[PDB]
DNA sequence: ATCAATATCCACCTGCAGATACTACCAAAAGTGTATTTGGAAACTGCTCCATCAAAAGGCATGTTCAGCTGATTCAGCTGAACATGCCTTTTGATGGAGCAGTTTCCAAATACACTTTTGGTAGTATCTGCAGGTGGATATTGAT
DNA sequence: ATCAATATCCACCTGCAGATACTACCAAAAGTGTATTTGGAAACTGCTCCATCAAAAGGCATGTTCAGCTGAATCAGCTGAACATGCCTTTTGATGGAGCAGTTTCCAAATACACTTTTGGTAGTATCTGCAGGTGGATATTGAT
């Protein structure tokens, strides 16, 4: 029975997920979260499909981008595994925290 | 009755952005020479962006220039990618980058 | 049906320009729109500041020019200056 | 109207492998294992945030619709100005 | 010879107001000043665009309510608000 | 003659802040409570800071406001802070700040 | 004795900087990285400012010029003006 | 003959400067390289002195702010030692470059 | 531990750089009286948006297994911190003059307004064409041995 | 290296959504042509305030010494990657209903505009003092032993 390394199917996923553009968040439970939040805000509000995919887009870029700062700050610490507090330094760096 | 944009040599709208500066409350009165070198600043700018897009269209093998192949246009030319650098364009993905040290062996 | 104008229609005659065969896609068309949009505000808009500095009331193609080499990197507002100059020049002398 | 169900922990449908998904996409290789709600709860304060704003856009021009329009305003205030929705 | 305003004696105004028996230096009103013009700038800026975006020609009291909460952080937002307010109130039953 | 600012309850210009939203091309017209609005909400925000200035100078055995008093006013408030976060202030300093890592064992 | 402008920002004086930014040990070779960073950050501050000048058809920088540069680089300054 | 540890002064020199507010680089080797680079964009300027205080503020309080970054990136990476990839990381973050 | 060296804190003193106070114009707020302009308040559309129901696959949850990464520990060698001072670079204060800023002028160029013409938007139908998603099947890549 | 499992590549091939193509209406622009107004360039020049420089000032370049930090090396533990397996939830695509964006037409209220008073706010000038440095002496901190 055949096995790939630690490691191995990780980098074919980095080249898969690089390669193409389409969302990574599954649509509806994105939908939820949105219509939640936004509900704490305010009851009885509506939104265009094209808010949502706009928000959707909005978020992913954001992580995404998040994540190769994140990743940088890792490869930083001499490690490869990126952990919070990684996700910690590169928000504070950014003037979010 | 000639176009002012034909006047200034321009395929981009002079009338149409010579109304915009109006309406956008940016100055009291508008000099008739902002809207002829505002429109073809303009136009270079988009043919600047086409013309490496046309080219990523190109590469991969495509007739119609999509979202992705806008991105890897302006990504891949860092003058663009500074000037559109806090911009995000939907559906453009990322450039393909993986740390050297995430790669195997040694 | 309130009429929604657009870059769309310049943006392909320059698409065809540059590239003759090659077609665009709406969303790629959308986000064309949105850059226009996005560069026209911001230069607009470092004219309206750099016109208020400077106690003017009018935004002429001095106040562009200016607002232009702020805005853009070296190269890209080296050849945008000269388009710029080019059509304000030859629309002068064209009536 | 009759009823209209509570929404409650939304959150979690940000799921563990849609979260590594998008580290990928991010050049990420190795994932500790506290990485998701970590995650979870910097995106849920991106998303409070840029929705707050759209919101106040929808607001104050009296909708009870949130726009494209409004978040993507919001979104350039925010400076993660968004392409490819209008504006 | 000729004038040049500032907002460095609503600013002392206030400064009593507050703390009776404080002074102030010439720096410490100069970063005053920038506050204020600063603040000023921002918030006239959201109204415009909030104008703009609902076609709308005029800046009212809303705007630039609006442009408070989006711009400034809950608490301050809040009070703000409510100072805001009370002025306009006091300003129109006042014959 | 009363001035808008007396009638408005207010020590900053009503009158002048009229005159800069007209003339700062922000919009066509300008309604009549937005510039006492305006105006309260720069009040406003001007006492909080001198409040807090106010405080530091007392606190350091002083009378007269320098901008370290609103350096640190500022710097030692979440929310001015965050509203000032992309704003240097000439002559504040900074915080007394040191990593614990940096201190020394024994 | 002669020598480069950027040398007159001297070891000590980064020293000084990293210390009131909270700095305990320095590598030797932080005094050349930080010389090419300020550099940079003046390059970019001057060369808006200049563009203010000539805009405004004087011969003499001032500090509105400067203030507004800062500005628009996103280091908005207060107290000297604006 | 009396001597202080390695740390010990450094952390003196800590206390003082974020006690005080003075500039930290001298005037006019500041002021040199103001006009030198000047230079470059246009001949023959002149600069308000209230300019160049401006600028000087300006620098110190960016340098100040990338060295509490970079301090953070040094102690991220369990080191108490500034170094240039501290430096370069922290700009790389804050997108001011790569 | 004790003990000296040196930094640090605190009280008090004082000259003057830098506040606060005062005066007196006068630009610019406010008052007055028309001349526009606008944002609704009602009163209807045709949408998008919400909800829901069914079928289906496509991706998610989970448990197992162990590769190899992380963090602890040790340590040697290099590399930056600490150190005394006169050489020399910067700071300080004094003096021509460059040029910013004040002011006045006047016409090239701006807005304003009422026509006339043209184009860019949409909507109705029609055609077309690029390429997404499926199919083998020939060519790598990876990991056990 | 050699061999086998399985991921990757690429190129050809049909259905079709999304793109291009008119067609044609037309309403809103954009343009054209006087009449009317004026912003700001031009030119002169007053008077700050900027560059220069001489004497006074005090920070830094230097080379040595070694404390302790960084990075290399080793390794035990356990975390996180890979994958198989069972099936829930998301996706897709209908259908109906309506809640509500989006217009349009009349005015009552509100805001701009031209014209006069009537100050509040500034520059210029005149007093007033907070506190930056100085000293003096006690005490805390650090580092040696
Ligand atoms: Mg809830």
């Amino acid at each position: 029975p055949h096995r790939y390394r630690p490691g191995t199917v990780a980098l074919r996923e980095i080249r898969r997920y690089q390669k193409s553009t389409e969302l990574l968040i599954r649509k509806l439970p994105f939908q939820r979260l949105v219509r939640e939040i936004a509900q704490d805000f305010k009851t009885d509000l509506r939104f265009q499909s094209s808010a949502v995919m706009a928000l959707q887009e909005a978020c992913e870029a954001y992580l995404v981008g998040l994540f190769e700062d994140t990743n940088l700050c890792a490869i930083h610490a001499k490690r490869v595994t990126i952990m919070p507090k990684d996700i910690q330094l590169a928000r504070r760096i950014r003037g979010e925290r | 009755a000639k176009t002012r944009s034909s006047r200034a040599g321009l395929q981009f709208p002079v009338g149409r952005v010579h109304r915009l500066l109006r309406k956008g409350n940016y100055s009291e009165r508008v000099g008739a020479g902002a809207p002829v070198y505002l429109a073809a600043v303009l136009e270079y700018l988009t043919a600047e962006i086409l013309e490496l897009a046309g080219n990523a269209a190109r590469d991969n093998k495509k007739t119609r220039i999509i979202p992705r192949h806008l991105q890897l246009a302006i990504r891949n030319d860092e003058e663009l990618n500074k000037l559109l650098g806090r911009v995000t364009i939907a559906q453009g993905g990322v450039l393909p980058n993986i740390q050297a040290v995430l790669l195997p062996k040694k | 049906r309130s009429r929604k104008e657009s870059y769309s229609i310049y943006v392909y005659k320059v698409l065809k320009q540059v590239h003759p065969d090659t077609g665009i896609s709406s969303k790629a068309m959308g986000i064309m729109n949105s850059f226009v949009n996005d560069i026209f505000e911001r230069i607009a808009g470092e004219a309206s500041r750099l016109a208020h500095y400077n106690k003017r009331s009018t935004i002429t193609s001095r106040e562009i020019q200016t607002a232009v080499r702020l805005l853009l990197p070296g190269e890209l507002a080296k050849h945008a200056v000269s388009e710029g100059t080019k059509a304000v020049t030859k629309y002068t002398s064209a009536k | 109207k009759r009823h209209r169900k509570v929404l409650r922990d939304n959150i979690q449908g940000i799921t563990k492998p849609a979260i590594r998904r998008l580290a990928r996409r991010g050049g990420v290789k190795r994932i500790s294992g506290l990485i998701y709600e970590e995650t979870r709860g910097v995106l849920k304060v991106f998303l409070e945030n840029v929705i707050r704003d759209a919101v106040t856009y929808t607001e104050h021009a009296k909708r009870k619709t949130v726009t494209a329009m409004d978040v993507v305003y919001a979104l350039k205030r925010q400076g993660r100005t968004l392409y490819g929705f209008g504006g």
